[PDB]
């Protein structure tokens, strides 16, 4: 199929909500080799984004369930989304590496990427055990950084796939890491670099920034909440 | 419309005809240039405070009013959304519009092309806006870029924060723009946001 | 695996929402060839309810798009042959889900109640067969519907009470096929107005456990007359 | 308590001793027996009608509504639902009731468990009613029912009329909530069109 007819069948596949379709278009677009334009990249990322998301969500339920007697299938359950998803996720991250990361040329895109990267091995690292686990952390936060480096050198700071990062990787810092100091210090930093430069904002994309500021804001007022305290009370 | 145009010079005259010849091509009448041009002079402060205070205008005020409502008839798309800033010092119309909601300043909305006041000092509230209706009326006076919109123009508060020095940063759409507008398709959805 | 559990993992697969999963462990019960509880029954429906859903959803997308494009290129060509995809898939799990049905279901039903639900079942994925079907092959399709169905009526008309969730169910299903299949107005509002007011006429027979169940069913055929009706009014006064 | 008994007795009051057999062990006190007895004998007419109306009880009504409230606040949610049936001519309180709205009789709700009232004729109303707060008269003494409190919200799940005039109903106790009358997904495993 030609590169054209994949991103057809892509489009159908996601109006379908046949993402498993969709992925499997965007994937083989991708291994064609080349800069993929946005509207490819987001194709690409809103089919992975559905794919992986499907799993962690079963995860998270089955998860839940082994809280609460022969649940020996439940382990055997949680095991095989486990299975399904580490796939997904070393599907994607091949891409990235191979391909996506490499042939990006703007920073915007290299950004994205990178964001992703560090996104996908997020997603591993939240089901991942031992010392496998402290290498995909590991991974995440060196992927993650490596963005928010290049981003805060060549983005402005409202610029919506920097903000992106930001509320990502700070999520990433109170989740995955257990560290709020962290998480806040990113999230309130990100957003008040934002409103002090409102006049960046791009009249194509000034809707998605605020709607990002405001998932930071709204994440910060709940995990400062989360870390209260004392004393002359 | 020439009723206007003679009963502006009949009140302003020399200050009102000063105005004539100030654009390339010319899609707004002798009359409407008139009236934008003495709004941007001076009286936009007396006649925007006589709007705003719900006060009964000036025959020379109506006369401007009127003239600016006929060049604001048909220039609403203006195919394109424009990025302009507005300052305000001891209160701003928009303080009353909490964030999601839509409200109107009383009088006409001067804001500046120019990201220079978004970056300005000792302000109360700053404000970058996005809308199309506006008119784009600088070069004529009386310095060298600024997008003026509409008496009682509804406006959606994006966003709102008090900054680490008490000053409002405020973010301002057109009401009419939508709910899609200011979003790049698909990329909200392509950005995997953790929310 | 033990049919214990296969029910344990389709009851996990259904929370996990992995349909794919908890129809493969339903099949493998009724496949077990012993008839099924009414939770094991239950658990079968909803799995492959969810399955077959899907693809009907998918076809009635992409045929839409397919129909509605100025595009009289690649994208319409695309759309057919995407359609086709999903219209294969629809036709495996339809069969699938009939052959479990003829070879296991039905002959193993004891009960009347369960009896006329695998029959209503039986004309339910004709029916969906029957929306993606062409030609000879369409029309057959169509008549095993129709039979199932009428089947199903026949023993629910003699064996169940008219407020019984199952019989009502099966009324405003096969009333909704005698609508959107056969294109017959007439005998759809039949039905469902002779179910409904055949329910309301005895209400005494309602059942405790399932009361909200059966009120429920006899609002959607109030409110599928109530629609049906005013889209085929065939009235003028002015004589 | 006894207070009311003996208030019943020195009242109504050859006419309340009559449904005291002794028992001796029943859920109900001798004071709630009477006044629920009453009730189910020739008083429950003029009571009910002063309760949804306004007019203050009569000395002897004022007893025996306290005596039928104290039992309900005895006896309350009785785990299980109960089906019952329930006539009108000449009006019902539930017609100002639409339907999956609640409301409430100002009086008592009588509800017989004999099904022949539901396909009973010369009817205004017939309501098939399902609740747990309800209190058997049967097994108090003589004779098929099952009475509600005054002021009982009920929900309307369904209403239709006719051929032609009188309206049937399925009322459920309001408080019973939301997952009552439904068997565990067999909605979802019917594969519904809607």
């Amino acid at each position: 199929m030609d590169k054209s007819e994949l991103v057809q069948k892509a489009k159908l596949a996601e109006q379908a909500e046949r993402y498993d379709d969709m992925a499997a278009a965007m994937k083989a677009v991708t291994e064609q080799g080349h800069e993929l334009s946005n509207e490819e990249r987001n194709l690409l990322s809103v089919a992975y984004k559905n794919v992986v998301g499907a799993r962690r969500s079963s995860w998270r339920v089955i998860s839940s369930i082994e809280q609460k007697k022969k649940q020996q299938m439940g382990k055997e359950y949680r095991e095989k989304i486990e299975a399904e998803l580490q796939d997904i996720c070393n599907d994607v991250l091949e891409l990235l590496d191979k391909y996506l990361i490499p042939n990006a040329t703007q920073p915007e895109s290299k950004v994205f990427y990178l964001k992703m990267k560090g996104d996908y091995f997020r997603y591993l690292s939240e089901v991942a055990s031992g010392d496998n686990k402290q290498t995909t952390v590991s991974n995440s936060q060196q992927a993650y950084q490596e963005a928010f480096e290049i981003s805060k050198k060549e983005m402005q700071p409202t610029h919506p796939i920097r903000l992106g990062l930001a509320l990502n990787f700070s999520v990433f810092y109170y989740e995955i890491l257990n560290s709020p100091e962290k998480a806040c210090s990113l999230a309130k930093t990100a957003f008040d670099e934002a409103i002090a430069e409102l006049d960046t904002l791009n009249e194509e994309s000034y809707k998605d920034s605020t709607l990002i500021m405001q998932l930071l804001r709204d994440n910060l007022t709940l995990w400062t909440s989360e870390n209260q305290g004392d004393e002359g009370e | 419309d020439k009723a206007l145009a003679d009963g502006l010079v009949k009140r302003f005259g020399a200050d009102a005809e000063k105005y004539l010849g100030r654009q390339p091509g010319g899609i707004h009448s002798d009359a409407e240039v008139m009236a934008l041009g003495l709004y941007t002079g001076i009286h936009y402060a007396d006649l925007n405070r006589a709007l705003r205070q719900g006060q009964e205008l000036d025959a020379g005020q109506k006369l401007i009013d009127q003239g600016m409502s006929a060049a604001f008839e048909k220039s609403g798309q203006a195919e394109q959304v424009v990025k302009t800033f507005r300052g305000t010092r001891g209160g701003d119309a928009f303080n009353a519009v909490e964030e999601g909601k839509v409200g109107h300043d009383d009088g006409y909305l001067s804001t500046s092309l120019n990201p220079g006041v978004a970056r300005s000092f000792g302000q109360g509230t700053i404000s970058t806006v996005f809308g199309r209706s506006g008119i784009d009326v600088s070069g004529i006076s009386n310095y060298k870029k600024a997008i003026l919109y509409n008496k009682e123009t509804d406006m959606r508060v994006l966003l709102s924060a008090s900054d680490e020095q008490g000053v409002t940063r405020r973010v301002l759409e057109e009401a009419a723009l939508g709910e899609l507008s200011g979003h790049s398709q698909g990329l909200l959805d392509a950005l995997d946001l953790a929310s």
